[PDB]
């Protein structure tokens, strides 16, 4: 999960 | 004949019209913004949806400020006469109000005008759908325990992620928005009203994901779309 | 045209  | 409803757009034009997927996964290292992965994944996902949808769907990636710019601008300047609708997917960073080409920032608002009633006519009435998998902002949900027509009208915006919010994205099952999207227009387009199909969407996301984050910040943050709607009829895919 |  990574934010963009 | 006898009585006739006019309660939804005319999706039988002889074209459902195009899908223009924008997908920026590496930025000019001058920006200093890193990689986006998992975004071909959400890119190959909307190809095959849209397709199957009977959309007329062009893939562009990595495309620099100006090049976003360009490519809307020509778009808008086509022949829509015998299409039903256009939509547009932009996947990228972003913040509100932006979307980031890979050199620099584009304003969403400098993007939709080329669309808007009096400069695009052959869309004109026609619904202008723009899909936008992006941050809009750095907010993040901690999520709780359970004659004329106005110019700006016939748009509909499916944002990613509420207003001053961040968006989220797997690198490897891709963006949740994007997932959750693709999998409620795959299940539900021959059924439900467009409308309808973005509220599943929202659920989807709302109650299926949440993030995962060694670093205590980021760590079981949660996500709802943001659906901004100026359609005047109902939007079916079907006919 | 097509990337993808």
């Amino acid at each position: 999960d990574e934010v963009d | 004949s006898g009585i006739s409803l006019d309660n939804s757009y005319k999706m039988d034009y002889p074209e459902m019209g195009l899908c223009i997927i924008i997908n920026n996964k590496n930025f000019h290292k001058s920006t200093g913004m890193t990689s986006r992965s998992g975004t071909d994944v959400d890119a190959a996902n909307l190809r095959e949806t849209f397709r199957n949808l009977k959309y007329e769907v062009r893939n562009k990636n990595d495309l620099t400020r100006e090049e976003i710019v360009e490519l809307m601008r020509d778009v808008s300047k086509e022949d829509h006469s015998k299409r039903s609708s256009f939509v547009c997917v932009l996947l990228s960073h972003g913040e509100e109000g932006i979307i980031f080409g890979t050199n620099g920032p584009v304003d969403l608002k400098k993007i939709t005008n080329f669309f808007r009633g009096d400069r695009c006519r052959s869309l004109t009435g026609k619904p202008k759908l723009f899909i936008i998998q992006a941050c809009r902002g750095t907010e993040l949900d901690c999520g709780i325990e359970t004659h004329k027509i106005p110019v700006e009208a016939d748009f509909l915006y499916a944002y990613s992620t509420a207003p001053g919010y961040y968006s989220w994205r797997n690198s490897k099952d891709g963006s949740w928005f994007i997932q959750s999207l693709c999998a409620m227009l795959k299940q539900y387009a021959d059924k439900l009203e467009f409308m309808h199909i973005l509220t599943r969407v929202n659920r989807k996301v709302a109650t299926e994901f949440e993030s995962f984050s060694f670093d205590a910040t980021f760590h079981a943050k949660k996500q709802i779309p943001c659906i901004q709607s100026m359609l005047t009829k109902e939007l079916y895919f079907y006919h | 045209d097509d990337d993808m």
